């Protein structure tokens, strides 16, 4: 199993994989029960009023001011059964996503993906740079830095809001320098989305109650697509958009999806990526690690006693699957780096997981969503590590009836509709 | 992110 233990929310602090921990958001916070569920992977349960300090309202704004696809619930999250619930939902995902060959190479890519040292003034030292870390109460009472990779956190207000979020630096574009950083994604396991099974009546704003829900797996794989992007430093500027012209809803608001967010996606959305701007990136990005190889090469002595200079170099070295020469010197393999850069783009997309999970799934990132509905795919007669919400030898083993809620109705309940809304 |  990818989480080899069975955590309860409960469990006493151990101060080594049960832990109060304090994320570097730059500001002051009370510690929060965390959990590592991998080797630099945690997850912590509560609602993320910490990654941003100006987010941390969870109160819901006046009813005459709150956009169309949003649910709001200050109370989600705030028990410690809810919590325990949602750190069971996380794990169960984990596990479905790791027991596909997919899934397996997409968290292996992110375990390795640990976020560049890069935080020294003297290119003659490498340093790890300290919001790629977490800060653990050990069992003493005093506080150990912890490097990790990535972070799975409640919500912020707006609950369906799900999505990557990673500390900046000062001066470097971490997520799109090749250097990576740690990636705190929000998101939550007890809800989901309703989609429509005609492209022409999904891809309608006017259209659809939500016939169909989307597996949590993949929407959870998705925000692990852009966390493996933005761990090996590649995710596309989000300045760099798709004025869509496919879809006249879309075009009469002049409405603009990222490029990043279409070659998450995969399928035909990638495909909106002209190949003169692809071929832009690819280069941008193998400079980006041709610097990486050369900062290494400089590299003369290490800071701190976490682990040797040969270690550190090396972990890089398997991380960019850079190429060693006879003296000794780090270079950037043309073949290697098309074939990672390739592998975290177009290998790892949303619509490569729908093939592995044999579920239904909304065709184009490029739609509109229905409906937002509660779930609970803790107990497994609801849903299950290997099926989902498609339980073999049962009614809902075909024709994705698991993920039919007229049909499956006992496992969803509608909490908003957004048709109409937009 | 979901997006629209
Ligand atoms: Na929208
Ligand atoms: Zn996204």
């Amino acid at each position: 199993p990818f989480v080899n233990k069975q955590f309860n929310y409960k469990d006493p602090v151990n101060g080594v994989d049960i832990a109060y921990i304090k994320i570097p958001n730059a500001g002051q916070m009370q510690p929060v029960k965390a959990f590592k569920i991998h080797n630099k992977i945690w997850v912590i349960p509560e609602r993320d009023t910490f990654t941003n300090p100006e987010e941390g309202d969870l109160n819901p704004p006046p009813e005459a001011k709150q956009v169309p696809v949003s649910y709001y619930d200050s109370t989600y999250l705030s028990t410690d059964n809810e919590k325990d619930n949602y750190l069971k939902g996380v794990t169960k995902l984990f596990e479905r996503i790791y027991s596909t060959d997919l899934g397996r190479m997409l968290l292996t890519s992110i375990v390795r993906g640990i976020p560049f040292w890069g935080g020294s003034t003297i290119d003659t030292e490498l340093k790890v740079i300290d919001t790629n870390c977490i800060n653990v109460i050990q069992p003493d009472g005093s506080y150990r830095s912890e490097e990790l990779n990535l972070v799975i956190i409640g919500p912020s207000a707006d609950i369906i809001q799900f999505e990557c979020k990673s500390f900046g630096h000062e001066v470097l574009n971490l997520t799109r320098n090749g250097y990576g950083s740690t990636q705190y994604i929000r998101f939550s396991p007890d809800f989901t989305f309703g989609f429509e099974e005609s492209l022409e009546v999904d891809t309608n704003p006017l259209l659809g109650a939500g016939k169909f829900a989307t597996d949590p797996a993949v929407t959870l794989a998705h925000e692990l697509i852009h966390a493996g992007h933005r761990l090996y430093g590649i995710a596309i500027n989000p300045n760099r958009v798709f004025k869509v012209n496919t879809n006249a809803y879309y075009e009469m608001s002049g409405l603009e999806v990222s490029f990043e967010e279409l070659r998450t996606f995969g399928g035909h959305d990638a495909k909106f990526i002209d190949s003169l701007q692809e071929n832009e990136f690819r280069l941008y990005y193998y400079n980006k690690f041709k610097d990486i190889a050369s900062t290494l090469n400089k590299a003369k002595s290490i800071v701190g006693t976490t682990a040797s200079l040969q270690y550190m170099k090396n972990v890089f070295k398997e991380k960019y699957l850079l190429s060693e020469d006879t003296s000794g010197k780090f270079s950037v393999d043309k073949l290697k780096f098309d074939k990672l850069y390739k592998m975290l783009t177009e290998i790892y997309t949303e619509d490569n997981f729908v093939k592995f999970f044999k579920v239904l799934n909304r065709k184009t990132y490029l739609n509109f969503d229905k409906a937002v509905f509660k779930i609970n795919i803790v107990p497994k007669v609801n849903y299950t590590i290997y099926d989902g919400f498609n339980l073999r030898n049962t009614n809902l083993a075909a024709n994705f009836n698991g993920q039919n809620t007229e049909i499956n109705n006992m496992n969803f309940t509608k909490l908003k509709n957004f048709t109409g809304l937009f | 992110r979901r997006g629209c």
